[PDB]
């Protein structure tokens, strides 16, 4: 019924490597790494707990 | 030679008590889960042996190895004190333990509405304060003292300190202590036992397809086997003078010391008490 | 029929196996561990009667919203853990709740048919329900906040839905999921989220067309949790078997897989940190874990709680990860 | 800025003196939960336990919905009720969200639930009652031979099956009602059909030594209940630690001693719940 013409649509997607997409998200997380608070400790008069 | 076994002893007596009673205070305040209204009960059972493993404890010890008291008439009295008032309240917490269990499984649907974190706390300090006025107020104005000729002199004399008593304390304090409580422990014991047997008769008649009898045994025989002797020879010693000598009251008071070093090791048996055991260990 | 969409499905399969040049784990071998990090209670939470499902945090990084079983839906301040609004419910039992991106509205599910929006800024500081949505003939799972106008619910009847504060009916409902969908997490866009059923495939939805774009059902078991990656191009799963693992937008596959031997349990929340370096991971068992996103290896373990764990929740600064639990005390760990 | 903190301060006091307020009402009530198929009877249970026109609407489709399946059933290969057994599921028609509950037996009170589910195959949501203090199963025993396109009997065996063993609903006990009792008397009775038909263990079964039949029950009669009764304690008991129990109940369509009846369960739940809790079982 509807739900195999639902998946030939689907199916016709573009679809990108996926070491290029590992790559690009290693990229992110490298490059933001410094903006997060949880992988590098908070100093305590920066940090608005304790 | 003969003496440091005696105070080895009484040392690895005090170490256990404070152990234990340590261990069990720490597990009942460190996590949020063992705090609950019946475990308040608990948890002023193990002060209260706490206390007295601390004080009357180690002074006892060292009046045991070494007859002559070198502290103060004062502080003897004080010391003295100190231990009626533990002893009174580690008992009348145990009856008030006994009483929460009765009110918990006799009045199931009641139990929630009349124990609260409120209620408890009022009644351990409503414990506290009649154990206290037990303690402090007759030994402290000196209302316990005896009228004959002998203890006169040790009264006076600061080396020597021993419990001699009058008529009226002896007793007073007896039934205020153990004696009451153990008649109310008794009873709403045989009632929680009667009504174990009742729901294993109607398990075992539901469904074709021992345990409570051990464990009111160990509950009641411990502290009954442990306490009671000493609260007989005390009434003895005042109804017949000539009857207990001082070796005999010694041995049976220390004996319900210890209690309090085995009360915690009977009650904090929950499988939640041995697994914050065993996160703090 | 069968036959033809038998095709279709090996033809899709061997397309992605064909785009699987080399796995994350290949890639990312030589990149720095990040180490065992020491994550400590800061500030404990407490109040509630019984156990919570699900809270979100605000856009301002201090207020809460969580949503328990006692019928109680209270409001806190997390930088002085003092209570600010306690909202009861008509239904005892809920299953989710929501704040609103502009902050003057809280929503919150339940097992019953109806989800309510609740009105925060209101004169005289009264708390009211605005609408009560209905019609969607299931017990509700989740909902989040596209404004203040729109709200996309989640519910037990395979459905999900886009509705219309101002109407009070939904504009859009999607459907493609052969068991009940349980969780969603919108777009920093607000453009695509994606929805987890017990089928164990998450799909991918687009508000605007309602459509399924994609369809990742690489999983075993049922999807109990989802969440998507800072970068909005992955998104994790969270699920009842002890494996989570992320997937992949752009790759249409998935990429790494968080298993170890010793966690026999399921996992019930799953929420990225800000740069997405760390996967907290809420299970069943009464700890959490935190999961090296780059690295699948695990960086710590925090068994604060004492039931089993029901929600996370991460700053939209990044700043704390707070998380609750079947226990009524929340905790909010730094 | 401090007369802000102390404001917000003060509605935290009140927010938290509301709550716990509530709190008190949260506890003293009792949860409980209804389940079971549509045609199990749960609703004659909901009328026990606790708009005219609207009242002859309803009746009307449900005529409407009798003829719908009487049509169904034509379309499979007062005629119509004999074959009615093996037709599609309906309301008896013989005469030709959620539920939420509230009542107080002897000023105790309890809150009632509803599944509120009637294709719930799943029934994923169960995992959120664990605070309920019973699971009120509702089941029609007389549905042995009414098959469903596995016997319903069975279906609702499997049921209570995946219910009793759960990973979340070990500590929970479930309470046990078996309805249609005079319509299992009226089909046993008659040979048109027999239970070991369906049942193959009923043809080695044999009555229990021990049983209590009501004076006019046939001793067939009794023998079919009790072997379900059975089936049923048989399923519960084989995993069970002792944690929960189940309790059977041989109900009629009409009967006001329902409540009692959850009445006395609920409280032997609680009491067992303290016995084991304080191991004195
Ligand atoms: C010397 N130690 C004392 C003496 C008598 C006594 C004790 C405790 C409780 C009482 O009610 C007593 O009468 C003992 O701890």
């Amino acid at each position: 019924r509807k739900l195999v013409e639902q998946l030939k649509m689907e199916a016709n997607i573009d679809r990108i490597k996926v070491s290029k997409a590992a790559a690009d998200l290693m990229a992110y997380c490298e490059a933001h790494a410094k903006e997060d608070p949880l992988l590098t400790p908070v100093p305590a008069s920066e940090n608005p707990f304790r | 030679v003969w003496v440091v076994g005696m105070g080895i002893v009484m040392s690895l007596i005090v170490l256990a008590i404070v152990f234990g009673n340590v261990l069990v205070i720490t597990a009942i305040a460190k996590f949020e889960r063992l705090q609950t209204v019946t475990n308040y009960f608990i948890t002023s059972l193990a002060c209260a042996d706490l206390v007295m493993g601390l004080a009357v404890v180690p002074f006892g010890a060292a009046h045991i190895l070494t007859k002559t008291w070198t502290f103060g008439n004062f502080w003897c009295e004080f010391w003295t004190s100190i231990d009626v008032l533990c002893v009174t309240a580690s008992i009348e917490t145990l009856c008030v333990i006994a009483v929460d269990r009765y009110f918990a499984i006799t009045s199931p649907f009641k139990y929630q509405s009349l124990l609260t974190k409120n209620k408890a706390r009022v009644i351990i300090l409503m414990v506290w304060i009649v154990s206290g006025l037990t303690s402090f107020l007759p030994i402290q104005m000196h209302w316990y003292r005896a009228t004959h000729q002998e203890a006169i002199n040790c009264y006076a004399e600061e080396t020597c300190c021993d419990f001699f008593t009058n008529q009226a304390y002896a007793i007073a304090s007896s039934i205020v202590s153990f004696y009451v409580p153990l008649v109310i422990m008794v009873f709403v014991y045989s009632r929680v036992f009667q009504e174990a047997k009742r729901q294993l008769q109607k398990i075992d008649k539901s469904e074709g397809r021992h345990k409570a009898l051990k464990t009111l045994g160990i509950i009641m025989g411990t502290f009954t086997l442990c306490w009671l002797p000493f609260f007989i020879v005390n009434i003895v010693h005042v109804i017949q003078d000539n009857l207990i000598r001082k070796e005999v009251y010694i041995l049976l008071n220390w004996i319900g010391y210890v209690n309090s070093g085995f009360n915690p090791l009977i009650y904090c048996r929950s499988p939640d008490f041995r697994i914050a055991f065993q996160e703090l260990l | 029929l069968r036959q033809e969409a038998e095709q279709l499905k090996n033809q899709i399969r061997d397309a992605r196996k064909a785009c699987a040049d080399a796995t994350l784990s290949q890639i990312t071998n030589n990149i720095d561990p990040v180490g065992r990090i020491q994550m400590r209670t800061r500030r404990t939470l407490r109040g509630h009667l019984a156990k919570i499902y699900a809270m979100h945090w605000g856009t301002d990084s201090r207020l809460l919203v969580s949503a328990s079983q006692d019928g109680k839906l209270i409001i806190w301040d997390s930088y002085t853990t003092n209570k600010v609004h306690a909202i009861p419910l008509r239904s005892s039992w809920v299953m989710t709740c929501a704040y609103a991106p502009s902050g003057n509205y809280v929503a919150c599910g339940g097992l019953d048919n109806i989800c309510s929006i609740y009105n925060l800024k209101t004169r005289e500081g009264n708390v009211r329900v605005s609408r009560e949505l209905a019609g969607h003939t299931g017990y509700l799972s989740c909902c989040r906040f596209l404004d203040d106008n729109q709200i996309v619910t989640s519910s037990g009847d395979t459905t999900c839905a886009l509705w219309d504060i101002e109407t009070g009916q939904q504009t859009t409902t999607f459907t493609g999921h052969t068991g009940d969908v349980m969780s969603l997490s919108l777009a920093p866009d607000t453009r695509l989220f994606v929805s987890g059923a017990c089928d164990a495939s998450a799909k991918l939805w687009d508000v605007r067309e309602g459509m399924c774009r994609q369809t990742f059902t690489g999983h075993e078991s049922d999807i109990n949790a989802i969440c998507f990656f800072p970068n909005g191009n992955a998104f994790a799963t969270g699920s009842d078997d002890a494996t989570c693992r992320l997937f992949d937008l752009r790759a249409d596959q998935e990429l790494m897989t968080y298993s170890h031997d010793n966690i026999i349990c399921g996992i019930t929340s799953v929420s990225f940190s800000k740069s997405g370096r760390l996967l907290l991971a809420g299970y069943d068992d009464f700890n959490c874990n935190v999961w090296d996103a780059l690295k699948a290896d695990r960086a710590g373990v925090l068994a604060g709680h004492d039931n089993r764990v029901s929600c996370l929740g991460v700053t939209d600064d990044g700043m704390a990860v707070a998380t609750g639990s079947w226990d009524s005390f929340l905790k909010i760990w730094n | 800025q401090r007369n802000e903190e102390k404001a917000q301060r003060e509605a935290n006091k009140k927010i938290e003196k509301q709550l716990q307020k509530d709190k008190q009402v949260y506890r003293a009530t009792h949860r409980l939960l209804l389940l079971g198929a549509g045609e199990s009877g749960k609703s004659t249970i909901v009328k026990q336990m606790r708009k005219a026109t609207k009242v002859q609407d309803i009746k009307n489709n449900l005529k409407e919905a009798i003829e719908t399946i009487v049509a169904a059933m034509s379309n499979l290969v007062r005629a119509c009720y004999e074959r009615s057994n093996e037709y599609q599921l309906i309301d008896c028609a013989q005469y030709f969200g959620i539920f939420e509950t509230k009542f107080q037996v002897d000023k105790v009170n309890f809150h009632m639930f509803d599944v509120g589910g009637q294709r719930d195959e799943r029934r994923k949501w169960i995992q959120c009652f664990n605070d309920v203090t019973a699971i009120i199963f509702v089941v029609a025993s007389s549905s042995y031979n009414m098959v469903i396109r596995t016997n319903r009997l069975q279906e609702a065996l499997n049921l209570f099956k995946s219910i009793w063993n759960n990973r979340w609903l070990r500590t929970i006990s479930v309470i046990l009602f078996l309805n249609k009792q005079d319509l299992l008397a009226e089909k046993v009775l008659a040979g048109k059909s027999k239970i070991e038909d369906y049942f193959p263990e009923f043809a080695r079964y044999t009555t229990p030594e021990d049983a209590t039949p009501e004076p006019g029950e046939d001793p067939r009669v009794t023998r079919a209940k009790y072997f379900i009764r059975d089936e049923f304690l048989r399923i519960s008991t084989a995993s069970g630690d002792g944690r929960h129990y189940c309790y059977p109940h041989f109900t009629c369509a009409v009967d006001t001693e329902n409540i009692r009846r959850v009445f006395n369960d609920c409280r032997d739940i609680i009491q067992r719940m303290h016995l084991r809790q304080y191991e004195l079982l």
